[PDB]
């Protein structure tokens, strides 16, 4: 009988399977640009708008 | 490594041929070789000329 | 997969890192699927006749 497997390698491929996933679906639908580029260097950590009256 | 069969005529049927078979040699990884050296910025503006040499 | 820290000013410092863990997925192969047949060359000469079909 021949014994071959000295003879050859365990290989792996480079390639990668696809990951799962998740929805982003919150951040598309909250309010954006009414906070945008607001809190800056001049502003220090927070910043206010008003309620009515 | 092979072995040889001697007959008058050539005829090989009914006795063993060669079987093959595979070896192999491994090698493995050290340690590092490493030197490390040191020193001040006092010394390299007033003392270390040629330092590549 | 990773995994993430929440820290006030970002300091890192004393903490666990992500670590690199690798899988793999393999496959193998099968027997083989072997269909044979035979038929005298008499057979042949006065007998298959569409053969092909």
């Amino acid at each position: 009988p021949n014994n071959l497997d000295s003879n050859v390698s365990q290989i792996v491929l480079k390639k990668f399977l696809p990951g799962f996933m998740s929805d982003l679906v919150l951040a598309k639908t909250v309010d954006r640009q009414l906070l945008a580029g607001e809190i800056n260097s001049s502003t220090g950590d927070s910043v206010s708008f008003k309620r009515p009256h | 490594q092979f072995s040889s069969l001697r007959t008058p005529t050539g005829d090989i049927s009914g006795q063993n041929k060669n079987n093959l078979i595979s070896g192999k040699a491994t090698g493995r990884v050290g340690n590092y070789i490493t030197v490390a050296v040191e020193y001040q910025q006092l010394e390299e503006a007033i003392k270390l000329n040629q330092l590549e040499e």
